[PDB]
């Protein structure tokens, strides 16, 4: 009847990124007023979101990331968005952010809106696939919507 | 809410200075 | 016909403030047949209200320039609001910081916000944070109902 | 069901050009079950041409090495175009601007942009204005009918 | 409409040099 | 593909 939907965020507490290791994003209740799980036929499971309906979805991410973290080596990291489990990342999904000098407050990064066919059981998940140095994940959040 | 611990935050934040 | 609508900014820059709400004087991107992109909302010049209750997806963009300042750092944060300027939406923040001067244009985008509205909910781009002067060179606001 | 298309390049860096529209050669991002994720539009290599009239959102991201150049500052304004490069989109720009050497890679991603069109509609990134050599090292267009 | 009027615009143009 | 490999990739190191 409706689309089917989920939106899984962190606004509680900075994370470091680690390779190949799924972004926390605890929060699936985004409205100030009225909070409640904006989440339909999907299950938020803590660091992802899994489908539960077969269909074509717009899916994405954002990422306040901080470069601020080391004395010595300049940071730098790719994400992507992974489809099951971690290694197995949807082209298309990539970011980078990579900074040569020490010291760099945050930066933003927002992946494309991505259209995809996903399947019951796939789990969408956020993961750093190359890091230089340590990287900061200030906040993080992850869109599913079912388009069709 | 109240912004100050709502993420993201400034991992950190100067002071105020005109740099030389 | 989901309800929606698209506010923008790309005729001024604007300096952000605290919790002023950013202008987004634009409804009509099409250059060539240019209409308001606009159904069952309302821009209200500074934000878009809702007049239908249902699931939407809210997200806005920032392009802002960190180097029209003498004094170091440049940093702001930003959020989405609902009502009021104060009343920020969790899971729609953002962030640059340079710890530098010198340092100019960098990109926002929040998350496609999924979220919950209700008829009468304003909508709007908030400054939370600000140290430095904070260039916001172009901004735009988007609301659609997920249906 | 909607209209949709999604183009985008992970499989070359481009350098960005004036008017230009960017490189997007692929449309199957599943890497598991590959089909081009593509309804009543047409990808035509360096972007997607609207078959049916209506309301869609449209927008892009760009991943932007600002440190593969012999001179700075390295600095990009993109656009959508529609139908031809020169006739960009109000509301669909972004910017990025370094003006020294410390930084690789940095992200942009436009607004969700709502805009009517119609049938024969071509819409690309272009960049409109460059300062340096600009290193675009990834890029997806987004279109989707809202309906 | 010229593009160089459409936002968003550079805010400043620093002199080009090779570092 | 690798995901060394699958862009974006660091133009340098």
């Amino acid at each position: 009847t409706l689309p089917a939907f989920g939106f899984a965020f962190n606004a509680s507490a900075p994370q470091f990124a680690s390779l190949f290791t799924p972004l926390l994003l605890p929060s699936v209740s985004p409205n100030p007023n009225i909070p409640v799980p904006v989440i339909n036929d999907t299950v938020s499971v803590g660091d992802g979101i899994r489908i539960l309906r077969a269909g074509i979805y717009q899916i994405s991410y954002t990422l306040t990331i901080s470069l601020d973290n080391s004395p010595v080596a300049p940071e730098a990291g790719r994400f992507f968005l992974s489809l099951g489990t971690p290694a197995n990342i949807i082209p298309g999904s990539g970011t980078a952010v990579r900074s040569n000098v020490i010291g760099t407050g945050e930066v933003d990064v927002s992946s494309g809106v991505i259209l995809i066919n996903l399947n019951p059981g796939d789990l969408i998940q956020i993961v750093p696939v190359q890091l230089i140095g340590t990287v900061d994940i200030r906040a993080a959040a992850l869109t599913v919507a079912q388009i069709s | 809410i109240e912004p100050e611990n709502i993420g993201p935050t400034f991992s950190a934040l100067p002071p105020i200075y005109i740099p030389t």
